[PDB]
DNA sequence: TCCCAGTAATTAACGAGAGCACCGGCTATGTGTTCCGCTATTC
DNA sequence: GAATAGCGGAACACATAGCCGGTGCTATACTTAACGTTAATTACTGGGA
């Protein structure tokens, strides 16, 4: 039908071929008929008539008389939906400025024109004259002139010039504006600058005016000269009951502009002086540009109610436009909602439909049931069949709802779990009954929780819901591999209680034949839940190719844990619930069931384990009393210890020993040790409590306590609820977020007092309106994740690239927070990694890595893998299905077509809502220090000179468990590639004294150190001994700026001891604030200390990082790899000379010259290492080390604020973020392709556009990568409706409709709007056949 | 360099033409209404401010200051079209009438949604004056019936004129304070018909069709031009008498043996009046 | 009579080419110039297709020759 | 009368008694809010009133 | 809030180098309002409504 | 002569639940005709 | 069955009157209007190297 959106601007001459006829009367409606006026904004003549196939006079009326223009009226008979799409035009009387290409601020009357915008708006308010075209007989082109400065200008000039007035004037200029020999001139300007300011002005001024070519426009359409109205059903006169109206608030504001224009007219008629035309032309203009937007142009005209009215701009912008409440997200039919309950028998694809909901949703399937049955032959009786409910409507909806799913949701729907599908079972009730395995996945709670329904009619979407969004189908979450139907809080409490034993239950020692008299034995109650018995078990192991193999045997086990074992199907091995089985080990029984058996007996597992783990919680009879939570006898012996120290401590603070700030952390200290020490006093009382005896004495065990077994379980607890039952409940808080001294010693059995009750609630008022801000920001980020990676749809199947990323396991310092299998489960690789016997390629070079590959790494204990990543993926506009990697909620490669955009946007937005001096080894390995010099020290051991010393632990099988990082300047107790035990602190270093140390030695001379205009005499006043220190720059004389105390070494020959390896001279020169204690003339050592210099939010950070914020102390980095220096100095800029080793020197830099400088300004830097310290940019993490620098920036800055927060996430998701950040390159050299030199072409075109250019015989483009933020990244895209759709629409509008742009629908928001399937999916395969078919 | 929005611009514009004398203002006129037009542009170039004095009191009504201002502002070049200084007035007390009364009836114009005329809105006006003056009587609202009392006109009349007095809400007003519901989610679309009756409806034409092709012809050619049902146009008895079957009375007898033989089919699938009419 | 899809999805991989083969089936069984091949079980013509799908005779190719082999049928009435 | 209509027909305090039980008209009546004509909005609410 | 002097700091960054910025206001029940702002450079700012 | 820092504007901040003359032109309004329909009489 | 006559009466149209509805006119003189964020970003403009 159409395959693309064009917008550009409308002429004054489409504008009159859109309309229908002039409205040239303010009034609407008649009053007493209410029959529209001819000839006002509701007309009929204009834009329809009002019956369906009526004229206004009636005297046509009928079908029959179709589309004859009446006689009495002038009113073409159609039907009445006319008046929704039949347009109408004012004439204005003058013209008036669009505030559209007016005031949105980079402002394109202004920016085209080269005319300030004061100066444009002092001409169409009427104030100052411009001239148009006066010619350099006098004046400029576009100068302005004030009043009496035109007044002597025409009285010299009363000819030859000419300056216009107003929006006339404005059009004058446009109009008279030449577009190709201005663009010639900039371009030639362009061409001759070199201030980058004025160039990227002049690229800006370039870039729009060569869109104004190529698009059809003309710049004289900004100014509107005839008006269009909208057409009136899309702002109706509706009445309400009694005589009463209501209009759409744009009636006003068009009766307005058509009353402004109604008497210009005739003020112009009337030959009115030129001050009254000149004050209605000024308001006009502005009853215009108000109904076009209002409170742009000053303040907003009001309402009778001192509201401003709603104008056109109002209907698309924002939450309440059109874009995102009325055309995004709609309002669907056959839908409705209801509380829900649980229903624990239900299996799980199953859900509970109530017979009143069931039978309203399903009424029109009920139509065309009773019609096909005979019972009703028409529709009038097939409705009042089902109106009063008989007897056999019922049966009816019995069969029209059998294989019919229905699509529950719930109201914040975050992930795509939020909406599954399920085979309804109808319910005598008024609720939704709901499988319990499933409201983890919808974060459902029974509390009142209210979800919605849907019903899927076309035969399409009763299979999408069947193959797709069926609930048991959905097993695994889409964020990581971890399954998502768990056991949840009731079930596993029962699973745990089944699943124990104790030292002397009845029937211990009996032998059983098997997992069925174990039942036999707990149902005729001759045996307990938990009693230690032989029973022989007959378990399946697939060893071979799907051989199920059978090997009987006799397992000391529980009367529990063997009638359980029944439930588990056949492949799964006997040790996965010979154990007590909390939560954490069925979720790794289920899994491996999954892993092992496949879908369907897990499927049919998980409904096993539910139904078992509740009918053994309900006979457990598991309450909770209040003597359950024993509290421990040395509560109290342990609370007056703390509270005699504190006032020991108090007494000292009196006697002056210490300060208040000193007893602060040490009362804090004693408390923080005995609220630790009665939770360690009080969980040997709890867990250990039952010591029962079993032909004998005692032995003790693990306790039966019921408060025990819901948090030692899992099942809903903790170690950190309790200790607030029966402990202390220690420190708190107060709103400053400073810890209160005096803490809340009282447990919740024995009850607070009123103080501490009060201290303990601004803990909980700040813990609520935490989640209740919370929420708010976190709803507005997956907003922006979702758009910033809408159109990524994996496209094709291999891109053909050996680029990726490398990746390592995450070792921060101490442990490895996670492994390399975790990170390269599920991932193709780049390379063929291969074994450190490194002849034998250990996987191929493009294998998935599923667990059986992942476990071959882990024997051969792989360091690093190179793996295939989404960023480095070569596939314009997509990715392809190698790149991405595994599903991830399928155990399979991913699908060509599945739109990994939005489930990759989703997996970051929906946990947002859980947000806000030495080293030490301490393992066992072999001392690595990677990759850095550093010179033998006066004792002989090991001193650093290096800047990114880094020290590793390399283990007896070359892999790293511990990771460190040296500062420059510290010791080595060790030595490199050598074992050392634990515990050893192989480097130290002053944290406050910084090294300028040597690597020559000899006798040192303090060379341009001089007293009076470099250095001080600041001796050991201490000691004696004379310490020859350095002022600073900003305190001494301007004589001894540049001279720098210099170390040069020479010897008692005369001979001079300059750098080994080198023909450089060895001399150091130190810097301000410098303390020597040396001398000069005195022999020095290598790695001798010459000179002794002294020196976030959870969720925030999270919105900052992928915002790609600039942080406000960034790190300055090494611009190109070369030597250091000082340029000029100025007053608090230091220029910085980088001078490479063969490359352009004269890169200086103006560095702040108050902040801490870490380069000792003779070094010969490596590029893109630090000047300063600070938290950088990923803008310059990604200019200078490249994209696979800052995809392992980004993706471990975020990984560090998620699982602090304890929240896995698979790290494609965040690399898919990445990816879309840097869609936008900017060019360097345009090369012999058609592009400019600073524009910001996007990247993926300039992919193709060289690349064919490369495969013709010219050369290609140089473009540096640009990042954008994920509000600006998905602004800038091609697609106009899908930026639009989003913030600022007048700007996005504008700026495409000045440039003639064209949507494409390629994305998903903009098929999404246009109602067409969207091509992800299902509907991935019919855009294939679309794309192929079409240019064919 | 003037701020520049609309109204400062103007009234610091307007003071830029001394005031006349009335010898002056004379003389203006003699020469103005003889067809100069420069003495017709000093007349009403200087008496602005005499506008702007005037159409002040006449503020916050529906319209805005500045709207009030060039609707008098047309008035004013209509007084100086008629004025005469052979009465040897001042023109004042003569523009003064011109530009009141083209105020005036500019809030009468153009200030409700829906145009009443001038003769209503002044009548309103007489029953609001009224009313304003009978509340200090009785110390509460005077009714539609105690206003028919004080004036002695029918209360009907009153009650029309007031329930002319609607003062047309808005739909983009939210409603019950909190900004989520405006009138747009509360109105239905009356005359668009949902997809119930509209399927309605032809199943039952297709309905009727099918039963009258179960009707024998001569029946029912007499009954789809009697209503102008398949295909035909309504027609009269003596229509169809003269085109079809001559006499009339037997083309009323076939017209009530083709409704019997329908009323015995649509009783046959159930449909009694019962069921068709509720 | 199905709950999960699965092992129709091992014969149509993809998990969506199954959706369109089992839409163009069970748009010929609705309307109704087809009739099953397996055995319904009134089951909707929805189950019916994902029960023909998981038997492995119906699929994409077989779709398109028993169409092909139609409109040749269709074009074989001529006469 | 307009005006003193206007408060306490629909200001931002002028509420429903919420008037399901005895408790709640109490805890309607003797309500603290910050809200209305001279008192902070939702949206600018930080974290410390 | 209850109308009369309120010296309140800024104690934000709002300088980027973190100096605090004391700032009276008068809030009179009804009438204009007036601050007396510090600036950075340490001068005092009156700004009126 | 170009960089640069303070200043002002713009954008965003979850989901679903007076008063009279005067005229003219429309329209209600008698009213005729008329036309249709219905009934009733008679061959 | 079929012609003819009476007759209600519905209504439709036509011609009129009448009355809504728009317009013009008024003559001491009169002369310049109506009280918070929060953050970020970007365009602008006065000021410095
Ligand atoms: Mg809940
Ligand atoms: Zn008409
Ligand atoms: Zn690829």
């Amino acid at each position: 039908e159409f395959d693309a959106i064009k917008i550009a601007l409308a002429s004054p001459d489409m504008i009159r071929s859109w309309s229908f006829g002039e409205v040239k009367k303010p009034e609407t409606i008649n009053y007493r008929t209410f029959k529209p006026e001819r000839d006002g904004l509701f007309c009929a003549r204009i834009f329809g008539p009002v019956k369906d196939y009526e004229c206004l006079c009636g005297k046509y009326k009928r079908l029959k008389h179709r589309g004859v223009i009446c006689e009495k009226c002038g009113v073409e008979v159609t039907q009445t939906k006319v008046r929704r799409e039949r347009m109408g035009h004012i004439e204005l009387a003058s013209p008036t400025a669009h505030i559209w290409f007016l005031k949105s601020l980079p402002s394109r009357i202004g920016l085209l024109l080269d005319m300030p915008l004061r100066d444009i708006e002092r001409v169409l308010y009427f104030e100052s004259y411009v001239v148009i075209e006066g010619g350099m007989t006098n004046l400029e082109r576009q100068q302005i002139l004030t009043e009496e400065q035109y007044l002597d200008a025409l009285e010299e000039f009363g000819d030859e010039f000419d300056a216009k007035m107003g929006a006339e004037a404005i059009q004058a200029l446009l109009k008279s504006m030449d577009l190709e020999q201005e663009c010639e001139q900039l371009r030639e300007e362009l061409n001759e600058t070199n201030s980058e300011t004025k160039r990227k002005k002049l690229t800006k001024r370039i870039k729009l005016l060569e869109a104004f070519v190529q698009s059809g426009n003309k710049p004289e359409w900004m100014i509107l000269t005839v008006l269009p109205v909208l057409p009136p059903d899309l702002r109706p006169l509706v009445p309400l009951d009694g005589g009463r109206f209501a209009t759409s608030d744009l009636n006003d504001l068009y009766r307005r502009v058509i009353n402004r224009n109604n008497r210009l007219k005739r003020l112009l008629d009337l030959a009115a002086p030129d001050i009254i035309v000149r004050n209605e032309k000024r308001m006009l203009q502005e009853a215009v540009d108000a109904l076009l937007d209002n409170g742009r142009r000053g303040r907003a005209i009001t309402g009778s109610n001192k509201r401003p009215l709603k104008s056109l701009a109002d209907m698309i912008k924002g939450k309440q436009g059109r874009f995102r409440q009325n055309l995004l997200g709609k309002r669907v039919d056959y839908s409705g909602r209801s509380v829900i309950t649980v229903g624990p028998y239900l299996r799980l694809h199953q859900c509970g439909l109530p017979k009143k909901m069931a039978l309203e949703l399903f009424k029109p399937f009920i139509y065309g049931k009773l019609e096909l049955r005979g019972l009703a032959t028409t529709i009038k009786a097939a409705k009042k069949m089902v109106e009063r409910e008989e007897a056999v409507v019922w049966d009816i909806l019995d069969e029209v709802i059998r294989e019919h799913p229905v699509l529950l949701n719930r109201a914040p729907t975050l992930h795509r779990l939020g909406i599954q599908a399920f085979e309804p079972v109808l319910i005598e009730g008024k609720a939704i009954q709901l499988h319990p395995l499933v409201c983890a996945a919808y974060n459902a709670d029974f509390d009142g929780d209210q979800m919605a329904v849907h019903v899927p009619l076309t035969l399409e979407a009763q299979l999408e819901a069947r193959a797709l969004m069926m609930s048991t189908n959905n097993i695994l979450s889409p964020a990581n591999g971890e399954p998502i139907i768990v056991p949840s809080q009731d079930v596993v409490l029962g699973l745990y209680y089944m699943t124990r034993d104790c030292v002397n239950a009845k029937g211990e020692g009996m032998v059983l034949t098997g997992p069925k008299e174990a039942e036999r034995l707990y149902r005729s109650g001759l045996a307990s839940l938990h009693a230690r018995v032989k029973v022989r078990i007959t378990e399946y192991e697939k060893d071979a190719n799907g051989e199920l193999v059978a090997k009987t045997s006799l397992k000391d086990t529980t009367v529990g844990r063997a009638i359980l074992w029944m439930i588990v199907p056949k492949g799964l091995p006997y040790s996965i619930v010979n154990q007590a089985l909390g939560k954490k080990a069925i979720s790794k029984m289920l899994n491996t069931c999954y892993r092992i058996l496949g879908l369907k007996p897990t499927v049919i597992f998980a409904d096993q384990i539910m139904y078992t783990g509740f009918a053994y919680a309900a006979r457990s009879g598991a309450s909770v009393g209040i003597d359950d939570m024993v509290i421990p006898e040395k509560k109290h012996e342990i609370i007056s210890e703390a509270e005699a120290e504190v006032a020991e401590i108090q007494e000292q603070f009196q006697s002056g020993l210490v300060t208040a700030g000193e007893r602060y952390n040490k009362v804090i200290d004693i408390w923080a040790a005995a609220n630790d020490r009665v939770s360690k006093a009080m969980m040997d009382n709890l867990q250990t409590e039952t010591v029962i005896n079993r032909d004998g004495q005692e032995e003790k065990q693990v306790s039966f306590n019921s408060i025990y077994m819901m948090a030692d379980s899992g099942a809903r607890g903790s170690a950190a609820q309790i200790r607030q039952l029966a402990g202390m409940r220690g420190l708190m808080a107060k709103p400053d977020g400073s810890i209160i001294e005096t803490p809340i010693t009282a447990n919740f059995r024995e009850g607070l007092n009123v103080l501490q009750y009060f201290i303990s609630t601004h803990g909980a008022r700040k813990g609520l309106a935490d989640t209740a801000l919370k929420t708010a920001n976190s709803g507005y980020l997956t907003r922006r994740l979702v758009d910033v990676a809408q159109d990524l749809v994996v496209t094709e199947d291999d891109c053909g690239t050996h680029e990726g990323i490398m990746m390592t396991p995450v070792i921060e310092g101490g442990d490895v927070k996670e492994p390399l299998r975790d990170r390269v489960l599920g991932r193709v690789t780049a390379e063929d990694v291969l074994k450190p016997g490194t002849a034998d390629i250990l996987v191929p070079r493009n294998t998935l890595l599923h667990e059986q590959w992942c476990d071959l790494l882990e024997e051969n204990s792989v360091d690093a893998v190179k793996v295939r990543s989404v960023v480095s993926c070569d596939t314009d506009f997509g990715v392809c299905a190698h790149c991405y990697g595994r599903d991830l909620a399928r155990g399979h490669i991913i699908n060509k077509g599945e739109a990994i955009g939005v489930i990759a946007a989703q997996s970051i937005g929906e946990p947002g809502t859980q947000l806000t001096s030495s080293i030490q080894v301490k393992n066992k390995g072999s001392i690595k220090l990677s990759n850095v010099k550093s010179v033998v020290n006066s004792s002989g051991k090991l001193v650093i000179t290096s800047r990114n010393t880094e020290l590793k632990l390399i283990d007896e099988f070359g892999r790293t468990k511990e990771s460190y990082k040296v500062p420059y300047g510290a010791v080595l107790a060790k030595g490199d590639g050598e074992q050392v035990a634990g515990g050893e602190t192989v480097a130290n270093w002053d944290p406050h004294t910084m090294p300028v140390i040597t690597e020559v030695s000899g006798f040192v001379r303090f060379t341009d150190m001089i007293d009076g205009q470099t250095i001080t005499r600041q001796t050991d006043e201490l000691t004696g001994l004379s310490s020859l220190v350095v002022l600073d720059s900003a305190e001494r004389t301007a004589g001894g700026k540049d001279l720098r105390p210099a170390l040069k070494i020479v010897d008692a020959q005369g001979n001079d001891v300059l750098i080994p390896g080198t023909d450089m001279p060895a001399q150091y020169f130190l810097p301000g604030k410098a303390i020597v204690q040396l001398e000069d003339g005195v022999q020095i050592s290598s790695g001798d200390t010459l000179a002794r210099i002294p020196q976030t939010g959870g969720l925030p950070r999270v919105a900052d990082l992928f915002e790609a914020r600039r942080p406000k102390e960034p790190a300055i980095l090494a611009e190109i790899s070369g030597i250091v220096s000082f340029g000029k100095e100025t007053k608090g800029k230091r220029r910085l000379v980088i001078t490479p080793v063969d490359g352009s020197d004269p890169y200086e830099e103006m560095i702040p010259k108050w902040r801490q400088l870490n380069v000792f300004e003779g070094e010969r830097v490596e590029r893109g290492d630090v000047i300063s310290d600070g938290p950088e940019a990923p803008h310059d993490i990604l200019r200078l080390r490249g994209v696979h620098a800052v995809t392992r920036y980004i993706v471990n800055e975020v990984q560090d604020v998620y699982r602090l927060q304890g929240v896995k996430i698979n790290d494609k998701h965040i690399e898919v973020i990445v990816r879309q950040m840097l869609r936008k390159a900017t060019i360097v050299n345009a090369g012999s392709s058609d592009f400019l030199e600073g524009e910001q072409v996007e990247y993926s075109r300039v992919k193709i556009a060289n690349r064919e250019l490369e495969a013709n015989g010219k050369v290609g483009a140089t473009y540096s990568r640009d990042l954008l933020g994920i509000t600006k990244a998905s602004l800038a895209t091609e697609s106009f409706i899908s930026a639009a759709s989003f913030q600022e629409t007048t700007r996005v509008l504008t700026e495409a409709a000045v440039a003639g742009k064209r949507d494409e629908l390629r994305g998903l928001k903009e098929n999404v709007i246009v109602g067409r399937l969207i091509p992800a999916g299902t509907g991935y395969a019919y855009h294939q056949d679309r794309m192929r078919r079409r240019a064919a | 360099q003037r701020v520049l929005d609309a109204t400062q611009l103007y009234l610091g514009e307007i003071g830029y033409s001394p005031l006349l004398t009335a010898e002056e203002e004379v003389y203006f006129a003699r020469r103005a209404l003889r067809g100069d037009v420069a003495s017709r542009r000093r007349m009403i170039e200087s008496n602005l401010r005499l506008v702007v004095k005037i159409a002040r009191r006449y503020g916050n009504r529906g319209l805005a200051l500045l709207d009030l201002i060039e609707e008098g502002n047309l008035g004013l070049i209509r007084a100086v079209e008629k004025f005469d200084p052979e009465r040897g007035f001042r023109f004042s007390t003569y523009a003064t009438w011109w530009i009141r009364q083209t105020i005036e009836r500019a809030i009468m114009n153009q200030t409700r949604t829906i145009r009443l005329p001038i003769h209503i809105v002044k009548e309103l006006n007489v029953y609001l004056r009224t009313a304003r003056e009978l509340s200090h009587k009785l110390d509460h609202e005077p009714s539609a019936e105690e206003i028919a009392e004080q004036l002695d006109k029918p209360v009907d009349d009153v009650s029309r004129m007031l329930r002319l007095n609607e003062r047309i809400t808005s739909v983009d007003t939210p409603l019950g304070g909190d900004s989520e519901k405006a009138l747009l989610d509360i109105l239905a679309d009356e005359k668009e018909n949902g997809p119930e009756d509209t399927t309605q409806d032809d199943d039952m034409k297709q309905s009727i069709v099918k039963w009258l092709f179960e009707l024998n012809a001569k029946q029912r050619e007499v009954l789809a031009r009697r209503f102008g049902l398949l295909g035909y146009e309504a027609a009269t008895l003596e229509d169809v008498g003269r085109e079809i079957g001559l006499t009339r009375e037997r083309v009323r007898q076939i017209q009530v043996e083709g409704l019997r033989r329908l009323r015995e089919i649509l009783q046959t699938q159930g449909l009694n009046i019962e069921a068709l009419f509720r | 009579a199905r709950v999960t899809v699965q092992d129709a999805v091992e014969k149509i991989g993809n998990r969506f080419d199954l959706v369109l083969v089992a839409a163009r089936r069970a748009r010929q069984m609705q309307v109704g110039g087809k009739d099953p091949l397996v055995p319904e079980e009134n089951d909707k013509t929805t189950v019916i297709a994902l029960r023909e799908i998981e038997e492995g005779l119906i699929n994409n190719q077989i779709l398109d020759v028993r169409e092909r082999q139609e409109q040749q049928e269709q074009e074989a009435a001529e006469l | 009368s307009a005006a003193v209509k206007e408060f306490f027909g629909s200001s931002q305090l002028s509420q429903f008694m919420d008037q399901n039980n005895p408790l709640s008209e109490i805890t309607h009546k003797r309500r603290i809010s910050a809200l209305g004509p001279g008192g902070l909005t939702r949206e600018r609410a930080g974290f410390e009133v | 809030r209850s109308p009369g002097v309120f010296f309140d700091s800024d104690k934000g960054k709002t300088h980027s180098s973190g100096k605090v910025l004391y700032n009276a206001r008068i809030i009179p029940y009804r009438g204009s309002w007036l601050d007396f702002e510090f600036d950075p450079k340490d001068n005092l700012f009156v700004r009126i409504d």
